């Protein structure tokens, strides 16, 4: 099937350059206009400009005219954008999107590229569990930066119960906790654990719920 | 010089209602034979998916209870019956000239008041050993969304180093849940016995409140 997959996260500092790709598969490349989109937190969508692959043509946004530069290298099937002069204002997620003949409809998307324009450090999390009819256990993923980190409960085997709140950025840090509901004939008799997974830093911790 | 404008910007509907979303622009979009709007959903977290192309046409793989009405200035989105997934947001688009997004309608769905389940925690002894104390309060799988967490220690209210997050609403059971997290030094924890988090809600007269005392274990 048609496929658009887009590069991961990006912490770049200010007055920086970054270069987004969109690697498309399971159509004819050049055949098909490709689009981009600014997604700030909770907002609407905003388009950036087009590529079109055949001929190398662009056009913009007059907000982006200085700001973005789209390009196309036919050979790798890949889409790329470059966001230039780096500002806290240009954190979002970006999407790169196919437009279809059929109507110019957008069919296919990417699924995000989330730009972090920071001068903070980077950091791993600490992770510390949370112990205590259902119970609820928790774990909390304090100190961290950049987003994101990927909490999971035994591997994804727990999914159903499960609260993971939005990371909430204080003195240049980020801090979630994740809360996971379970039968109490279930736990503690079995093993609970929550996964954290911090790219940014290669971390990969567990920590198992124990009782106090 | 097509401006989009999509109403309402919010709407709360109840499970099996009908919703009704409309985009109207200030010339035709279709002079030139079939009409250039499309609408998209966009759930947190994902990209936004096309629901409906070309004002009436189903995209393939989306359920019949999505369609698209209208022509020329005035297009309408409808979703019955509405179940509980649609929570979202849904954006009208037309290109031919300068491409444009609507501003956007949040779809809320209603249901049941309900009290949060409320859970309190003491902080983890990892913690304490590395100096740090996070006393953390779970609210959770509550309606409506508006909801007040104080945090009381020896009964008495503390406000510094409060962070409170809210999740979007839930999926499956139209629900919002909440964390409330008190942070102090692991010396000033060990000062004080009492540690209690309250829930004023739209459900009950009294709030909820959940306690523990550091000296238990
Ligand atoms: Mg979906
Ligand atoms: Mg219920
Ligand atoms: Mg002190």
């Amino acid at each position: 099937e048609v496929k658009l997959q887009q590069s991961g996260p990006e912490l770049v500092k200010p007055g920086a350059s970054v270069k987004m790709s969109c690697k498309a598969s399971g159509y004819t490349f050049t055949s098909y206009v490709m689009h981009w989109v600014k997604q700030k937190p909770g907002q609407g969508l905003e388009w950036i400009g087009y590529i079109n692959p055949y001929n190398d043509d662009t056009n913009y946004n007059e907000k982006f005219k200085g700001k973005a530069t789209l390009t196309s290298d036919k050979s790798s099937s890949t889409a790329y954008m470059e966001l230039s002069s780096l500002t806290s204002e240009d954190s979002a997620v970006y999407y790169c999107a196919r437009e279809d003949y059929y109507g110019s409809r957008w069919g296919y998307w990417g699924q995000g590229t989330t730009l972090t324009v920071s001068s903070a450090k980077t950091t791993p999390p600490s992770v510390y569990p949370l112990a205590p009819s259902m119970v609820t256990l928790g774990c909390l993923v304090k100190g961290y930066f950049p987003e994101p980190v990927t909490v999971t409960w035994n591997s994804g085997s727990l999914s159903s119960g499960v609260h993971t709140f939005p990371a909430v950025l204080q003195s240049d840090l980020y801090t979630l906790s994740s809360s996971v509901t379970v039968p109490s004939s279930t736990w503690p008799s079995e093993t609970v654990t929550c996964n954290v997974a911090h790219p940014a830093s290669s971390t990969k911790v567990d920590k198992k719920i124990v009782p106090r | 010089d097509i401006v989009l404008t999509q109403s309402p910007a919010s709407l709360a509907v109840s499970l099996g209602q009908r919703a009704t979303i409309s985009c109207r622009a200030s010339k035709s979009v279709s002079t030139s034979g079939y009409s250039y709007m499309h609408w998209y959903q966009q759930k947190p977290g994902q990209p936004p998916k096309l629901l409906i192309y070309l004002a009436s046409n189903l995209e393939s793989g989306v359920p019949a209870r999505f369609s698209g009405s209208g022509s020329g200035t005035d297009f309408t989105l409808n979703i019955h019956p509405v179940e509980e997934e649609d929570a979202a947001t849904y954006y009208c688009q037309h290109s031919r000239e300068l491409l444009t997004f609507g501003a956007g309608t949040k779809l809320e769905l209603k249901r049941a008041d309900a009290a949060p389940t409320v859970s309190i925690f003491p902080p983890s002894s990892e913690q304490l050993t590395s100096g740090g104390a996070s006393v953390v309060c779970f609210l959770n799988n509550f309606y409506p969304k508006d909801i007040n967490v104080k945090w009381k220690i020896d009964g008495s209210e503390r406000q510094n180093g409060v962070l409170n997050s809210w999740t979007d609403q839930d999926s499956k059971d139209s629900t919002y849940s909440m964390s409330s997290t008190l942070t102090l030094t692991k010396d000033e924890y060990e000062r004080h016995n009492s540690y209690t988090c309250e829930a004023t809600h739209k459900t009950s007269t009294s709030p909820i409140v959940k306690s523990f005392n550091r000296n238990e274990c």
